[PDB]
Formats: structure tokens, sequence, C-alpha cells
């Protein structure tokens, strides 16, 4: 018996490739980031990531 | 330091799916260092900073109660994108389909 219900930022990009992402930072931008922005719980659309 | 501003702004949760691909990214690209005891040189900088919260997010004993520079957040972030399942979530489905761009 070897029972667990969470492990370690599991997250669904485990299945991902890290060249696809690749050329969507760089479509996008996010090779070429002078200042990243701070994330904070701002709008109230997307509270769902309280996790609380 | 400087404070004001534990709520960020609105373009966060904008910034929060990009910033879950440099989350997301900066995670396996991590994770492929630790995991072959060696390190390589990577394209795009940018998962440095990541680099240093993934490994930071270790030390993070708080998680949700840490506020070390992005620690709050690449825990909160994740946190998301890992309780996130179905519905009206176009981060992690989105993400996961991948199907065109
Ligand atoms: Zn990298
Ligand atoms: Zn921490
Ligand atoms: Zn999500």
């Amino acid at each position: 018996g070897s029972g667990s219900g969470s492990g370690s930022n599991v997250i669904d990009t485990d299945f991902i490739d890290e060249e696809v992402l690749m050329s969507l930072v760089i479509e996008m931008g996010l090779d070429r980031i002078k200042e990243l922005p701070e994330l904070w719980l701002g709008q109230n659309e997307f509270d769902f990531m309280t996790d609380f | 330091m400087g404070s004001g501003a534990h709520t960020a702004d609105p373009e966060k949760r904008k910034l929060i799916q990009q910033q879950l691909v440099l989350l997301l990214h900066a995670h396996k690209c991590q994770r492929r260092e630790q995991a072959n005891g060696e390190v390589r040189q990577c394209n795009l900088p940018h998962c440095r900073t990541m680099k240093n919260v993934l490994n930071h997010m270790t030390h993070c004993q708080s998680g949700k109660s840490c506020q070390v520079a992005h620690c709050a957040s690449s825990r909160q972030i994740i946190s998301h994108w890992k309780n996130c399942t179905r519905h009206d979530c176009p981060v992690c489905l989105p993400l996961k389909n991948a199907g065109d761009k």
C-alpha cells in the first residue's frame, strides 16, 4: 500500500514539449523580456487560483 | 525593498498564462539538469529567474504563505494550473492541446 494525495507541482505540462512552447516564446516575446511583471491575485474572474 | 503591489494588476492574469509558459518551460528546464546531474545552455535566458524560483520553492516552506519574489506566485500560479480542470479554463486546457499555434 502506497497512497498519495499530492506530489510537488505536478502541473499538466509533463506531456508538453519544450520545443513547442519555445516557438511560442519567441512568437510572443517571452525570451526577450527586460522586466518581469508581478503576478498576484488581481482580476476577480481568475480568483480560482486561490487554492486556499 | 519597496512595497505597494501585493494584489498586482488584472493584466497579471494575462501574464499568468505567459508566465506559466516561462514557469512551464523553466519547470521541465529545471528538471532536465537535476535529473541528469549536469546542465546545458538554454536558448532563452529568461528561464534563469524561474530556475531560482523553482529552486526556492524547494526552500519555500510556506508556499502559499511565502512572498519571496515570485514564490507565492510560482506556487499560486502552478497551483491553479494544477487544480484547474475543465470548465471555462483557457490556461491548462489550450496549453494541453497545442493543436495549432
Ligand atoms: Zn531554459
Ligand atoms: Zn519561498
Ligand atoms: Zn487553468
